[PDB]
Formats: structure tokens, C-alpha cells, sequence
RNA sequence: GUGGGGGGACGAGCAGGGGGCUCCCAAGGGGGGUGAAGUCGUAACAAGGUAGCCGUAGGGGAACCUGCGGCUGGAUCACC
RNA sequence: GUAGUUGGCGGGUUAAAGGCCCGCCAAGCCGAAGACGGGUAGGGGCGGUGAGAGCCGCGAGCCCCGAGAUGGGCACUGAGACAAGGGCCCAGGCCCUACGGGGUGCAGCAGGCGCGAAUACUCCGCAAUGCGGGCAACCGCGACGGGGCUACCCCGAGUGCCGGGCGAAGAGCCCGGCUUUUGCCCGGUCUAAAAAGCCGGGAGAAUAAGCGGGGGGCAAGUCUGGUGUCAGCCGCCGCGGUAAUACCAGCUCCGCGAGUGGUCGGGGUGUUUACUGGGCUUAAAGCGCCCGUAGCCGGCCCGGCAAGUCGCUCCUGAAAUCCCCGGGCUCAACCCGGGGGCCGGGGGCGAUACUGCCGGGCUAGGGGGCGGGAGAGGCCGCCGGUACUCCGGGGGUAGGGGCGAAAUCCGUUAAUCCCCGGAGGACCACCAGUGGCGAAAGCGGGCGGCCAGAACGCGCCCGACGGUGAGGGGCGAAAGCCGGGGGAGCAAAGGGGAUUAGAUACCCCUGUAGUCCCGGCCGUAAACGAUGCGGGCUAGCUGUCGGUCGGGCUUAGGGCCCGGCCGGUGGCGAAGGGAAACCGUUAAGCCCGCCGCCUGGGGAGUACGGCCGCAAGGCUGAAACUUAAAGGAAUUGGCGGGGGGGCACCACAAGGGGUGAAGCUU
């Protein structure tokens, strides 16, 4: 059948480079309802 | 899909029929759904010249009919695989 | 082929008689009737589960798609049935080990049965030793 | 066996209505089916109408004038309350000014507007429209 | 106020059978069904190479074969 | 099913009626309008969902009624209990003890263990609401009130605003200014006291955003790296096997936001439960056919009633909840006040069209008749027709029979073929038909007898007597079974001869049950029009059958032709219908009734139970589990050991030269 195997489980994760990510919070909804308004329907 | 509004039998008004057996055959079906092919049959044709008006040889011709299966009728050319146009033409089967 | 049946001004109650005979030719209406989830579920209507983990499997996925989705044996502690239950996420078996309790939940899928290429897995995992897979792969928790 | 008379007289002149014929021949009839064919006249669907005097009952001859969308009639004979007129008005027609609802009262068969008018309820019979 | 013997209604509990409905356990089977394609044939689809199918009975490694009656959902909507 | 069970009579007991209990007497009582039996469940106000009908119970929390206090019983006191923090006994636990005894069961408010996917403080007060006691003042109350904890439900807000720059118009950073909700500190008010809230005061941008997702459904990336049908994704469809928009990460974007997701259950979805409002020719689905009980549905007119129905009114349907309106909390959520409903029960007064009841009268549906015809309708008896097999005799030799070819086989004790006789079993050729009869199964020679059921014609009789029909029945091919008779032909099983790789098949020879008759059982079929039964309406044209009427002719006949009606039986085809094939006055159209059946596939006509059967078996008839299709009609193609036509020295025919063998080149 297939080629896998329970000795291959998480082969791709533990294989891929880690690459660190930046730092980032989330707008509140107010803000983000201005963002998407001034990003939408303004230039 | 029901092919034929006949169901391949002009059978008529009725729940069972008497049904015959077939020539050279006896797979064949009722009455209905049979072929009954006529040929007007005479022993030893044209010898005509050579006999009858010749001695007094008197001969005789008799009207023979011959009762066939689907199988059959099909296998000595007296039916054929006609279109869906042509399934409704109304044709005497060569005598 | 004409006419309803039961149509007349007072034919209420034959109508409705009539009516209810036919609900149980519906799979689920009679299901829910007889309370064959309740009888034959391991889960036993739960929406989870306690499950003590036996041994790792690999089950084959079906024919078209090729792979080894990894899988536990886990026994209920509340009925003792053993079944198979996915483990998912990539390396998410690697975070399960024999003997350890896990939390057992439906996989989803139609009905309440088996996934998409998984043949006859109906349950997954969703939590080990009290903490959830999810955070244990995504490194929010550490597994006790 | 024949059952309802109305509910054969209606049908037979919505098949002469969708036919185009210029006069339906009812046959047998009683004093319902007469005062159901007044209203229709009252209001306009049904012409002129001839009894003629057979030995079985009566008959009756009604002129069609081409003004019948849809008839039939409301099998069961449902009661029906003047508060409950409206939904009923609005199950069986199309339009809020379009079509008539027939009822039985106690004051005799009328129209749902006769009805609403009159402020009573009774037995649903027929539609027009 | 009582203490004995007896009778009475109610009536636990413990002894037992009787039955049922449930639920498990069992050496061994018994008909089945799902995989992935491993063997044997080729039964169905084309007049599928013996037209097909239905009920029934017998027979056979097996698909199945044969007898009887039926159907066309036939390969015939068609004698003279 | 019931046997104190159902009822009566006389009593006892009770606060009080009652088989509540007792003595006698009778056989009664319940049930297919579903007894009894099993299963599930406290009932209601009410709640969720849907536009609504409706479906569901999250019918937990709040209010009303019920029951219980570890299981099962029985009593004291008292107006009231057979009494949750009172009593007695059995059971089954547990705690203390000085062994003699005693106490105890949190389903009270906290709290612990256990179970489970799953859970709060061993807190404060009798200040509000009430209650018991008291003349009262007051007292008590784990009721109740207050806070605590907890992503309980709803409501209102914050996590900054303004301008400039860089950035991209974004995020973010920086610069200049503004504000202080909020968070923090203080005071008053508030609070039973606290906490919180509100008023006021202080510093300060300062203290505060996540969850899910980006291949289609479905808003958001063919951007970058990694892996390479592995790892993984995936509610469904589907990705991944080197160039992944789908997996792992980065960047970036999207949805909602103090929330956002996963799994469950309900509703929507769903016209997949269809009253509104589905379907049953072929997709799932008309019982094989008919008789009929309950039920449901039922012709016309007149008179009476006023039961259903309709109108108004009253007594009601607790409160909360729900809808509308006004008002009060900063608006809000919420609270207060008024109207409505809360789909119902009952009373009073009205109406009579419709339904029902009662009475009278009809003939339109139904039944019963009379007349001349039609019919393979049935049962019974007698008879025939050829064919056939066999037997006996006569003729005449040597083959016959069979097949693609044979062979087995029959024959020299004379076959096949011919003739003369006899016996036996089946069938009823042509005529003969989408012809007839019958409910279906089914029925094909003639004559006779006994029955049955229709159509037609009728100024005949009754007067709605009707439809359908669960349950209940009766009839019901073939094969098969039981017992008896018969047995010509055919022929499962079987034997042999062939064919084949095999041939336990297809071909040939032979052959037994069986096929036929009698009595019974079986009770099934592609029992089919795959089309339930009854009635009405809706263009026509055409073949044929029966009756009848008008005209013409006459094989002068019971005959023929044309036209009309009624009733069958086929074809084409209006309107209409349908997914389409197609149906289309013989509907699958437009309607009015009643019955049966269907709700994706497989599992599976399986298992269990019951009933029926001599048996084979039959009827009835699941679930677990598994699956994303199975399926209908039609279109294009492809193919066929189906048909038809056309063509070709990369086909054949008529020819010529060759290659295939030897040596050598390749
Ligand atoms: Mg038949
Ligand atoms: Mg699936
Ligand atoms: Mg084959
Ligand atoms: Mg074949
Ligand atoms: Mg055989
Ligand atoms: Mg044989
Ligand atoms: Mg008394
Ligand atoms: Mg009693
Ligand atoms: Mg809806
Ligand atoms: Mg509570
Ligand atoms: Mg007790
Ligand atoms: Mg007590
Ligand atoms: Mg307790
Ligand atoms: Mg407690
Ligand atoms: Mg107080
Ligand atoms: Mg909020
Ligand atoms: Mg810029
Ligand atoms: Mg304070
Ligand atoms: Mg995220
Ligand atoms: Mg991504
Ligand atoms: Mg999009
Ligand atoms: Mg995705
Ligand atoms: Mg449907
Ligand atoms: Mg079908
Ligand atoms: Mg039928
Ligand atoms: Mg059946
Ligand atoms: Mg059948
Ligand atoms: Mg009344
Ligand atoms: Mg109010
Ligand atoms: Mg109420
Ligand atoms: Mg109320
Ligand atoms: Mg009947
Ligand atoms: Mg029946
Ligand atoms: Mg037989
Ligand atoms: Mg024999
Ligand atoms: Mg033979
Ligand atoms: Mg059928
Ligand atoms: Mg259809
Ligand atoms: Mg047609
Ligand atoms: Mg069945
Ligand atoms: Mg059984
Ligand atoms: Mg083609
Ligand atoms: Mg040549
Ligand atoms: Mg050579
Ligand atoms: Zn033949």
C-alpha cells in the first residue's frame, strides 16, 4: 500500500527551518473597522 | 426503457394465450409474438415444360405456412433491425 | 393515484393516525424514538470522553489518497469498549504514549461517522493528561 | 358515485373556461350550486343563467364571459370565523384586490366581502379569481 | 397496670419454587459482509458469442446448467 | 384480558360516598374506536427554532400541583402527619463505648469523597420581603436578603482623539497638542455593615485584543521558503507522487471581536413526513384478484329542531412570560402603570346557508325485472379429427436415425418405406384477429344438460338501498408435496456418444420423476398495463366486436353497405400533463372519495420473534456496522462473433517478380 509509516510522523514539521516570526497585536474593533474603512473605500 | 407500446406482442384483451412451438426451433413464444410466413410451395417447379403438358402429370400447389421464433425470424432474414422511425411502418413480411 | 385518502371534514384523527404510521419508515425519527445512540454509541450520547491509551496504529487511507494517518487504541473508562481514535495534526502522535488518559471526541464528518479518506475512524483526540492537543502541538502547554 | 355537486359544477366550468366554450351545462344541481352561480354573476365571472326543467332535478345553463382565471371549490367545508377571513383570503387568492372567497352564512351564501361586511363568519365553499 | 394461650386485619424479612423480560460468559461453529488483487474459470453488459430475466425443482469447484410455466425490461411494434 | 373481577342486596368502617372492606346473590366488566402487555415519563404555566403551518423539550433554573426523605412497613400526639433536622420494626450500612449500652443515613445551607466530558464560600444580616410567638415592645428564622467564586443570559463602554513625517493609502515608530472613560489613590454619599454604584478631588497616554480562516462552496495570496502521494490537510467536493494558491513556516490579507472557535442535541435547512404541501408506468413505492365489518365519504325537494357552524354577551382560562402603548432608571438592558392575547371550558341571547338528527315526497346513482341476440365463461356427460407410439399380419431388402461432421443407437428374429387391422395417451391445426369471455389466475374440436356474469332495447318494479374498506376472509400459473389411477409424446435427475485445455454445459442417443385424471396441501410468478377501486368534465380522425334505430341493397338468410346512440377493444392525435420516454375520453389531464404502499445505497427479503405448512418453505420483518452515491430518461461517441451501403494492389480476384532455406553485407 502506502509508503508511511508511525516512525515518519511529523517528519515535515520537524523537518522545515525554523524561521522567527515578528512580533504582533491585534487591533481592537473600533480600530479595525477604521483601518478597513480607510483602506476600502478611501485610496 | 419500455421499447414497443405493443410489449412486443399483439396479444389482446386477454390474461393467457394457447402459444405454439416454433419451427426448427421451440424456444418460440404464445400465438402472438410468432412469425407465420406463407410461400405457395409446389413439388418440382418448372419442370412445367418437360411434365404436366407432357403424359397428363398433374400436379398440385399447396399454400404452406411456416411459424418461426424471434431467433429465427431473425436468422433467415424475415425480420430486420429497423430504426425507431421506421418500427411504425406497417409492411407485409414478402408474402 | 387520486385524492389524497383520509381528506373528509371529521377524518382528523385517521389522518393523523395515518400520518404517524408513516414516520417510521425516517431513519431518524425512528432512531431518536428508539434511542439506538444510547444503546450502541461508545460515546453513549456524550459529546467526549475518558480513555486510557493501549497501543499506536496506522490505519491506510482509502484508495485514491495515499498515507498512514496515525491513530491510537483507546479504552473508555466508562464502558471499557476499545476504539480507534485519530490523532490529529502533523507529529501529533509523537505526543502520545501508552497507558496515558486521553480525552476522546467525535471526529465529525457525516452523521457523526468516519472522515473523509479515514476508513472507519469515527473519534479523535482533544486532550492528553488533562491538557489539550492543540496546545501541546502549538506549544501553549506542555503535556503532563 | 357522485359526491359533491359544487365541487362538479366548478370543475366542469373551469374545463369549459379553459376549453374557450361560450356556455357550460350543469348538471345535476340544488340550491347551493344556485346561489354560488348568483354570486358569480353578482360579481361579474358568470353570465346569464337558464334553469331548464328536466325530469331529474334541473339543470342549468351558465353563459361563460371569459373572465375566470381560476375557480374550484375549498373541499373541506371548512367553518370559518369572521376574525379568521383574512387568512383564508390570503391562502386562496392571488392580490388583495383580486378574486372572491364564496361562503354560507346564516343569512345565506354570499361573497367574503358581503362577509366582512356583514361582520360573520360560516362554511368556506368555493374561489374565484 | 399487667403477664401467658388463641384468633384478626396490615405487614416487613428470610426461606423457596413459577414465569417473563433483560444483560453478560463460553470450547466450538454458521451463514455473511467489507478490503487488496492472489489463484480458477468467464456467468452479465453487443442476437456478450447457448437472447435475457422471474418463481420453482433437481444437479454441479464456483460463477452457473437443465426441466416446467411466465415476461419483454428482445434482437420482432410488420403475414397472406 | 379480568375472577373481588362487573353489578345487586344487607351490613362494618369512615369525618364522609364508594367492592373501601365483609355476608349472600347473579355473570357480569374491558377490548381491534386497540384491551391486556411492554417501553418511556412527574403534569401545567411555559421554553428553543421557523415568514408561517409546524417540529422539538434544552418540560433544568422561575411560579402552581404531585411524590419522596437509604429500601419496605406500622403507629403516637394533634384541627391537621402515619411527620426530611420526632417514634417503632425488618433489611442493609456506619460512628462512640468503660462491652454492659448509645447514636446515626445532608434528596436544608456551606463543605468532603465518588462518578462523570462536566461545577461555587465549611462567608455576612435579620435592615428589606414574610412567617411563628407576643397586648405590646420585641425575638427567631442557611426562608429571605447581601456580597464571594464561576467566559450563566441580556445591556452599555474602554483598550485613546487631533495634525505632521517616515511607512504603502496599512500596521507600527517618531514629533507637537488634547482628554481621562478606564485602571490606580482620597473624600462625601451609599451599604444592616461592607463591596460595588454615584458626586467630587490627584498624576497620567499613560493600565488594557484575541479567536478562527485565505482551492470551490465562502470574505480573504498563483507571494516566499521547506517537504515531495511521505509528512499533513479534508464537514462535502478534493489537495500532496518536483516546479503545492489546499500540507509545514514567513510575510500579508479576511471574518467576528471581549470574544472566537471544536464536538454534541433541537429547529431551519426539508415540498426529505407533505393539513397548508410530496410521490407510487420506467427513478423507492398499487397488496396476485375479489367479498365485506369498524371507520371515513355519500343524490334531489319540502317541513321541524338547532347538535356542529356563525354573531354578540357573561363567568372564566393564577401570576410571571409574550404583543402594543405611556412612564421611571444617563439611554439601554430592566422596572412600573394600562390594553391585548395566552387558540380552550361553561352560561345567556340570537341566525338557519351548510353538516346532523326527525318526518313526508321523489328518481338522476344502485338493485330487481321483461325481450331478442353475443361470448374459448364454468361444471357434467356422450362423441369425433388428424397426428402419434406400440402391437399383429402382408410386400420388399439392408440399411435406417442423427449431425457442421460424426458416433452412440435401431436393423438380417424382415429394420427404415408401403398396405391391411387393433390398442392407447395427449392435443383441437386452417378458420384465427393488438377477436371474444372472465375479478385475477385463466378459457379454443362437436352435441346435450345444469349454472353464472355482462352489453343492448324498455313510459317495467323498489326509492339512495351507494363508494372505499384497516382488521377478517375466499379464489389464486408453474414447479413442488400427500394418497390413488394412468403413462402416447416430451422430459429435471441419471447413463452413453461427441466437442473442448477442461465440458460435471451448449449438439446427438436414451431415460426416471414430472407433465394427464381424482381428493387434499402448497399460496408463490416479469401473478405486468410494472398503471388500486368508484364517479363527473375535457377536440377529433380511423380498424374491429355486441345490441339497437334510420336509409339502400339483397346469395330473400340470423345477410351486406352507409349514418346515429350505447357499451368493449386497438392505432394516431387537441387541451393538458411529464425528467423524459410518453399518457392523452381505455389519462399518466382537470376534479370529488376511500384504501394500500415510499422516504439514498449496501447490510438485506438477511437475523430474532410470531403465525401458517406433511415438507420444501411461506407471510411478517430489523438493527449494528459500512458507504457518497446507487438510480431514471435522453445526447454524443466507442465498440459488437447485429444489419446495410461504399471503397482500397500499404485488400482480394487474374497475374508477374519475389522474401522465408545456403554463403556473404548490414
Ligand atoms: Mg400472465
Ligand atoms: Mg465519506
Ligand atoms: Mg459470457
Ligand atoms: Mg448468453
Ligand atoms: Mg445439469
Ligand atoms: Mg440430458
Ligand atoms: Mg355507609
Ligand atoms: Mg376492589
Ligand atoms: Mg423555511
Ligand atoms: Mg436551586
Ligand atoms: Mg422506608
Ligand atoms: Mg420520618
Ligand atoms: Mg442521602
Ligand atoms: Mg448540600
Ligand atoms: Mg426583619
Ligand atoms: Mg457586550
Ligand atoms: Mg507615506
Ligand atoms: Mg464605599
Ligand atoms: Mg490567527
Ligand atoms: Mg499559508
Ligand atoms: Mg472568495
Ligand atoms: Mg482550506
Ligand atoms: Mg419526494
Ligand atoms: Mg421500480
Ligand atoms: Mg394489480
Ligand atoms: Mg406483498
Ligand atoms: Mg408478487
Ligand atoms: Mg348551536
Ligand atoms: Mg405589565
Ligand atoms: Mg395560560
Ligand atoms: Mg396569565
Ligand atoms: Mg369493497
Ligand atoms: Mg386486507
Ligand atoms: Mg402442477
Ligand atoms: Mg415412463
Ligand atoms: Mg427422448
Ligand atoms: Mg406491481
Ligand atoms: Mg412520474
Ligand atoms: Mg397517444
Ligand atoms: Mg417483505
Ligand atoms: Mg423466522
Ligand atoms: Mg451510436
Ligand atoms: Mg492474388
Ligand atoms: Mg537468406
Ligand atoms: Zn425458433
Amino acid at each position: 500500500p502506502s509508503h508511511g509509516s508511525l516512525t515518519k510522523a511529523g517528519k515535515v514539521r520537524n523537518q522545515t527551518p525554523k524561521i522567527p516570526a515578528k512580533p504582533r497585536k491585534n487591533l481592537t474593533p473600533r480600530r479595525r473597522n477604521i483601518r478597513n474603512y480607510k483602506r476600502r473605500v478611501l485610496y | 426503457p419500455k421499447k414497443r407500446k405493443n410489449r412486443g406482442r399483439k396479444k389482446g384483451d386477454k390474461g393467457r394465450e394457447p402459444y405454439v412451438y416454433c419451427d426448427n426451433c421451440g424456444k418460440v413464444v404464445p400465438r402472438s409474438k410468432a412469425i407465420r410466413l406463407t410461400v405457395p410451395y409446389s413439388p418440382v417447379p418448372p419442370d412445367l415444360a418437360r411434365e404436366l403438358e407432357k403424359q397428363g402429370a398433374i400436379i398440385s400447389r399447396y399454400l404452406v405456412t411456416k411459424t418461426y421464433c424471434i431467433n429465427c425470424a431473425v436468422f433467415f432474414g424475415i425480420i430486420k433491425v429497423r430504426p425507431r422511425e421506421e418500427r411504425k411502418k406497417r409492411v407485409p413480411l414478402q408474402q | 393515484p387520486g385524492k389524497k385518502s383520509p381528506y373528509g371534514l371529521f377524518a382528523g384523527g385517521k389522518l393523523k393516525k395515518k400520518r404517524q404510521k408513516f414516520r417510521w419508515n425516517d431513519v431518524t425519527y425512528k432512531r431518536r424514538m428508539l434511542g439506538l445512540a444510547e444503546k450502541y454509541d461508545p460515546l453513549e450520547g456524550a459529546p467526549m470522553a475518558r480513555g486510557i491509551v493501549l497501543e499506536k496504529v496506522g490505519v491506510e487511507a482509502r484508495k485514491p489518497n495515499a498515507a498512514v494517518r496515525k491513530c491510537v487504541r483507546v479504552q473508555l473508562v466508562k464502558n471499557g469498549k476499545v476504539v480507534t481514535a485519530f490523532v490529529p495534526y502533523d507529529g501529533g502522535l509523537n505526543y502520545i504514549n501508552e497507558h496515558d488518559e486521553v480525552i476522546i471526541e467525535r471526529i465529525g464528518g457525516p452523521e457523526g461517522k468516519s472522515l473523509g479518506d479515514i476508513p472507519g475512524v469515527r473519534f479523535k483526540v482533544v486532550k492528553v493528561n488533562g491538557v489539550s492537543l492543540w496546545a501541546i502541538w502549538r506549544g501553549k502547554k506542555q503535556k503532563p | 358515485v357522485m359526491l359533491d355537486l359544487l365541487s362538479n359544477a366548478l370543475t366542469a366550468i373551469k374545463n369549459a373556461e379553459a376549453m374557450g366554450k361560450r356556455q357550460v351545462v350543469i348538471w345535476p344541481v340544488n340550491k347551493l350550486i344556485y346561489y354560488t352561480l348568483r354570486v358569480l354573476q353578482r360579481y361579474g365571472y358568470v353570465g346569464e343563467i337558464e334553469y331548464i326543467d328536466d325530469g331529474r332535478g334541473g339543470k342549468y345553463v351558465v353563459q361563460l364571459l371569459g373572465k375566470i382565471n381560476d375557480i374550484g371549490a375549498i373541499r373541506p367545508r371548512f367553518p370559518v370565523k369572521y376574525r379568521e377571513i383574512v387568512e383564508w383570503e390570503q391562502k386562496y387568492l392571488p392580490a388583495r384586490q383580486i378574486g372572491i372567497l364564496v361562503i354560507s352564512t346564516s343569512q345565506g351564501v354570499m361573497s367574503h366581502l358581503e362577509a366582512k361586511e356583514k361582520k360573520i363568519g360560516g362554511v368556506l365553499l368555493a374561489y374565484v379569481y
